[PDB]
């Protein structure tokens, strides 16, 4: 219940692409249902110089 | 059914009751006699739901039988999962 | 209020209706009846469907 | 079909298996006997197919036969275009 269930043949936290601070985002975030959509993916822009 | 004989009430009266929608208690009943009882009221209504599911006796000509409603073995399970049925239809098969 | 702010809210539709459900009074018995009967068991209910 | 001579469920079994709309399964078993099995579930399986796939036999009077389903050759092409049904219509044929 506190922890996210995902196990370590498919992929660690600390290594993937989608991290948890974008389900953070997803899941304690009540605005609406557009500009929830356009702040995902204003989310997923890479940092890249 | 004999001899007991019939259910008068009297107080004894005869287990099964083997009656269907019986307006004998109302009715004159006209009232009870002056016996103590205690049980008069526990045999009357497990007399009463035995001449309700014994007189059901027909109908199964319109059943569609009974299953297991919810999903349990079914004692072999490996070669096909199981799934009861919710019970929305009408049986009546005609 | 401060703690309802993004959260989920009842429609006034659902909101009426049962207002209207704790406060009607001719009630029928039959209800009261049925719900201590089957008395939450899944097997006495779903016999009854 | 004979003589092999019936499934009875056993692990045998037999492989086709060409009954229709079977009661068998559940149905009793009551249970499985003392074998060793694992299979069993494939050799059920592909016979169960093929006998739903027999099992159509008839309906074949209702078709309206299958077509092309998507656009290819139709091997010719070079004085017509081929386009396929898109199977939305009921085929009864009547």
């Amino acid at each position: 219940k506190m922890v996210p269930p995902i196990p370590p043949f498919l992929g660690a936290n600390h290594h993937a692409t989608i991290r948890q601070p974008v389900a953070y985002h997803v899941t304690h975030s009540k605005s609406d249902f557009n500009t929830l959509t356009y702040s995902l993916l204003g989310g997923y822009f890479k940092f890249t110089p | 059914s004999n001899p007991t004989t019939f259910s008068v009430e009297a107080i004894a009266a005869y287990t099964p009751v083997a009656l269907i929608r019986l307006l004998n208690a109302s009715g004159p009943l006209q009232p009870g006699h002056r016996v103590d009882i205690a049980d008069a009221r526990s045999i009357y209504t497990v007399g009463a739901a035995a001449s309700a599911a014994r007189a059901r006796a027909n109908h199964n000509a319109n059943t569609i039988r009974r299953t297991a409603m919810f999903a349990e073995t079914d004692p072999m399970t490996w070669l096909r999962p199981t799934v009861g049925l919710r019970r929305t239809f009408n049986p009546r098969i005609i | 209020t401060q703690l309802g702010l993004g959260r989920h809210t009842m429609t006034p539709a659902t909101i009426k209706a049962v207002k209207d459900t704790f406060e009607d009074r001719a009630y029928p018995t039959i209800f009261y009846m049925l719900e201590a009967v089957i008395h939450g068991n899944e097997r006495n209910f779903c016999a009854l469907l």
